[PDB]
């Protein structure tokens, strides 16, 4: 449930991240 | 009678042929046609185009020397490749994307010719830095008004940035029918041949320049910096208790931390740090 | 599966998860034999909604070779598709007074397109054309270039009515009627693969056939789409034919018809051959029509890889092409949706973000 | 052509879903109203509102445009069908491929092949309203182009004459019922979210055998002999 359900939005979110960061440069 | 979101493929050396022949008669509208050919109805493509002197009479169908116009066709055919005229090209200094009364004359004329003979607006003096116009449109018969008007066809293409100009609407061109779409032939071996050999920067980046002018630009830089010292003083003695952002939109003075960036501070520090790295890299080299 | 009870959810899902196909043949034959009405059609219809192309026709063509006539009926779906006509004629909801501002709001741009369009959207699947009929005839003025859009009403309207949409649409043969106005033939092939979508078979049969026989100018378009409509997924040696000969004789008018029915045709199948084909036309030829058409193609040849998609993509979406771009970003969205596969997301949001190619 | 694609998103997003999704519903669709409406908007955004318009009443609140499966899944067709209808900057007239992607829904209770029995659901949660609201139907227009008389001063005191001579010379059906306990033949249009506040009718002679809480086809129980409760929707 909550435990696989916070991986993925972890996932997603770390990625998301790094992902819009990129436009800094 | 029938005209699509068209589109010009048109060549980079076409380009470089335009601007220079309107460099060259800027004060004089020096005439041409654009050399392309319709390989279907509406993906027109333009490989080339020549330039032709404007005759002392001034914008005329005679100005275009025909047997002129024959010759330069046959030594294309015979050296180069072929190329047929459905287009014409024309640098207009006096005013935009519209043509005058001549001009339309002329391409009525181009267009009893050819089948479309695309009536062409470059414009060479507004074309500076970075907005070069080359607008197409198509001179029309009075019955495209009176059937269905606005010729453009059922498509959502060439809608997409179409702002025609103000005189190109107060005219018939650019109204009679429609604004042709422009794409540039950005094929590789041509495009990654000019990237990589034009614009040729490649042991240019080695310089080291410490001090040539450097000693005297920090102490610019200095005074510089001690105007920003004054403005980012003053802000902080202005600084008032009342929301601040109320007293900085009546009273902005581009200081520091509004105007004067901390950018600049990063280009000087950019500057000092690439001669910086040039003269330390050099000094290693030095073995 | 193995539960003693044969219940219909997990037998029917865990099946396609685990991708047996022959195993959920089996038990549907098992069930048929039994006849246990209840479970074998419940069964059928759940493996005909959650399985999908590939599956369903390999699962059928097991069981073909008490209820097998009904289980093959139902997984062909023509009585799932008359239930939803007969719901969408009971049911069916229509604005006259939409009608009427929508031709209000018509004018000679594209808008009165748009608004047959919309009142078509609203009156779908109403087998009745008296307002539609009445709209047509007031907007028959302007072709030649709204046919097209005003066959695609038609088609929308009359979807899967082949008993009497077929002779509705067939009421309006070209050649006689307006040699002129060449897009009366198109509009006419294009509404005739509309109304016969979600068919196949004989529906591909009669379609591929009249495209052999018939000119090359304007037909095309709407024949190559309607055919691939109906080839789905399919990817059938006679219509994969004709689409290669259509796309390779360098025919660029109808080569976006040809390349979105290469697409249909090959829905899925994630053919490497397919793929290889689109991209080496795509550098042999330079027609806008022909790379958007591709463009389609390449753009449903494949889903749910995340195999050959990743490596595929990388490939193509950075090729030089903007078309190739869009068209590589397509398969790798629609091969990586249904999950937030992190590869797929990160190449789709970099070449979003990175590059400034508008396309 | 941005604003146009985002009224065609917008209609999309509202499609098959009423106010009780969101207040804002019923504001977009007067705003798609009054675009529509608007004839000296751009070409290109009155295509796409207009178009906006047609996708969020396809079918009159009878089909739609879903990717969700019954298990969940990519409906690939429909996928595909939305990126034709997207490429109408390629080509608008090409754009027209999305017919395939209609995903209507129905409960259905067929259990003979021919026979459709006369299987019906209740509802009992108030906030939940769907099947045709019709939200522009009726004008209630009028043309009076009528300005009052300006009489001041010794008109009026004649006015003052004529008031001394002229002086002698559904509440029941708005508070509790709102029409949300009806009953539904087999082929009917609604929501997974519309079947979570959906309550099973028990008291029925019909009782399903696949569990009434997901949508879908579900076969009716051979009923109770002597058939009867035949409907022909």
């Amino acid at each position: 449930k909550l435990q696989q359900e916070l991986e993925f939005l972890e996932v997603q979110e770390e990625y998301i991240k790094d992902e819009q960061k990129n436009l800094k440069k | 009678a029938v005209d699509t979101a068209e589109q010009v493929y048109i060549s980079s050396l076409a380009l470089l042929k335009m601007l220079k022949h309107g460099r060259a008669g800027v004060p004089m509208e020096v005439m041409g046609l654009m050399l392309g050919e319709f390989v279907d109805d509406y993906t027109v493509r333009v490989i080339d185009v020549f330039a032709m002197p404007q005759s002392g009479t001034g914008v005329s169908v005679e100005a275009v020397d025909p047997v002129f116009q024959a010759k330069m066709l046959d030594m294309l055919k015979q050296t180069g490749r072929p190329e047929m005229v459905v287009g014409w090209y024309h640098s207009h200094p006096g005013f935009g994307c519209w043509l005058s009364g001549v001009d339309i004359n002329t391409q009525q004329s181009f267009e009893a010719l050819s089948e479309r003979a695309v009536a062409v607006v470059v414009d060479p003096i507004q074309s500076v830095k970075g907005k070069v116009v080359i607008d197409a449109f198509r001179l029309i018969n009075a019955n495209m008004m009176v059937l269905g008007h606005e010729p453009r066809q059922t498509t959502s293409n060439l809608g997409h940035l179409n702002k025609p100009s103000i005189q190109a609407l107060i005219h018939g061109l650019n109204r009679h029918y429609y604004s042709i779409t422009i794409n540039y032939r950005k094929n590789e071996l041509e495009q990654k041949m000019l990237l990589n050999l034009h614009k040729k920067s490649w042991m240019e980046g080695l310089t080291l320049q410490d001090y040539s002018e450097h000693c005297k630009h920090n102490e610019s830089v200095v005074k510089e910096m001690l105007e920003l010292a004054k403005n980012y003083n003053k802000a902080v003695e202005e600084e008032d208790k009342m929301t601040p952002e109320q007293l900085a939109i009546k009273n902005v003075g581009k200081q520091d931390p509004k105007r004067h960036l901390e950018e600049h501070v990063d280009v000087l520090m950019t500057s000092n740090i690439v001669q910086c790295l040039a003269a330390m890299l050099d000094t290693v080299v030095f073995k | 599966m193995n539960l003693e009870k044969p219940d219909f959810i997990n037998v029917c899902q865990c099946l396609i998860f685990l991708d047996d196909p022959q195993a959920v043949s089996d038990i549907l034959e098992k069930l048929v034999k039994e006849d246990n009405l209840l479970m074998a059609y419940q069964i059928c219809f759940d493996l005909y909604e959650s399985a999908s192309q590939q599956f369903l026709s390999s699962v059928i063509q097991n069981l073909r070779t008490d209820q097998t006539l009904k289980m093959i009926k139902i997984l062909s779906g023509e009585m799932a598709i008359e239930l939803h006509l007969q719901f969408l004629i009971r049911n069916n909801n229509t604005d006259l007074m939409i009608l009427k501002n929508t031709k209000d709001a018509v004018r000679n741009s594209v808008c009165h397109t748009a608004t047959v369009i919309a009142n078509s959207f609203m009156h779908c699947g109403t087998t009745s054309d008296q307002f539609l009929r009445d709209n047509l005839e007031w907007l028959a003025r302007a072709t030649n270039w709204a046919k097209f859009t005003a066959t695609a009403s038609l088609g929308v309207i009359h979807k899967g009515h082949e008993k009497e949409a077929l002779q509705l649409m067939a009421t309006y043969l070209p050649k006689d009627t307006s040699p002129g106005s060449a897009y009366q033939e198109g509009g006419g092939l294009y509404a005739l693969g509309l109304i016969h979508a979600n068919h196949g078979g004989d529906i591909i049969d009669y379609l591929l056939n009249q495209l052999k026989n018939a000119s090359n100018d304007i037909v095309r378009h709407g024949g190559s789409l309607g055919l691939g409509l109906a080839a789905m997924g399919t990817a059938r040696q006679d219509v994969y034919d004709l689409l290669k000969t259509n796309l390779y004789q360098d025919d660029a008018v109808t080569g976006e018809a040809a390349g979105l029915a290469l697409g249909l045709v090959m829905l899925g199948s994630k053919n490497a051959q397919a793929i290889e084909d689109m991209v080496g036309y795509a550098q042999e030829t330079q027609h806008e029509k022909i790379l958007r058409g591709l463009a389609v193609g390449i753009a449903l040849v494949m889903y749910g890889r995340m195999e050959e998609a990743d490596a595929l993509i990388e490939s193509l979406c950075r090729d030089k092409d903007p078309i190739l771009r869009r068209s590589g970003m397509y398969t790798v969205a629609m091969a990586y949706c249904g999950s937030g596969n992190n590869k797929a997301i990160r190449r789709l949001l970099h070449v979003a973000v990175s590059d400034v190619n508008d396309d | 052509y941005v604003r146009q694609g985002a009224l065609i998103a917008s209609a999309l997003i509202m499609i098959q879903q009423t106010e009780i999704t969101c207040p804002k519903v019923n504001q977009f669709r007067q705003l798609y109203s009054k675009v529509i409406n608007d004839k000296h908007d751009d070409v290109m955004a009155k295509f796409g509102a207009i178009l906006a318009q047609g996708i969020l009443d396809a079918g009159g609140h009878n089909v739609t445009i879903s990717l969700q499966s019954r298990t969940g899944h990519t409906h690939m067709p429909s996928v595909v069908g939305v990126l034709v209808f997207t490429q109408f900057w390629f080509w608008f007239p090409l754009s027209h491929f999305l017919s395939l992607a209609y995903t209507p829904t129905c409960v259905i209770g067929l259990n003979k092949d021919l026979k459709m029995p006369k299987v019906q659901y209740k509802s009992n949660c108030k906030p939940s309203t769907f099947a045709y609201p019709a939200p522009l139907e009726v004008p209630k227009e009028k043309e009076k182009e009528k300005v009052s008389t300006a009489v001041l001063s010794i008109t009026a005191k004649a006015k003052k004459k004529e008031k001394e001579k002229e002086k002698k010379e559904e509440k029941e059906k708005k508070k509790e019922p709102e029409p949300n306990f009806q009953l539904l033949d087999n082929p009917a249009r609604v929501m997974p979210a519309q079947l979570k506040v959906l309550t099973m009718p028990e008291t029925c002679r019909y009782q399903p055998f696949k569990p009434l809480s997901i949508g879908g086809i579900i076969i009716l129980k051979d009923t109770s002999e002597d058939i009867e409760e035949l409907v022909e929707p």
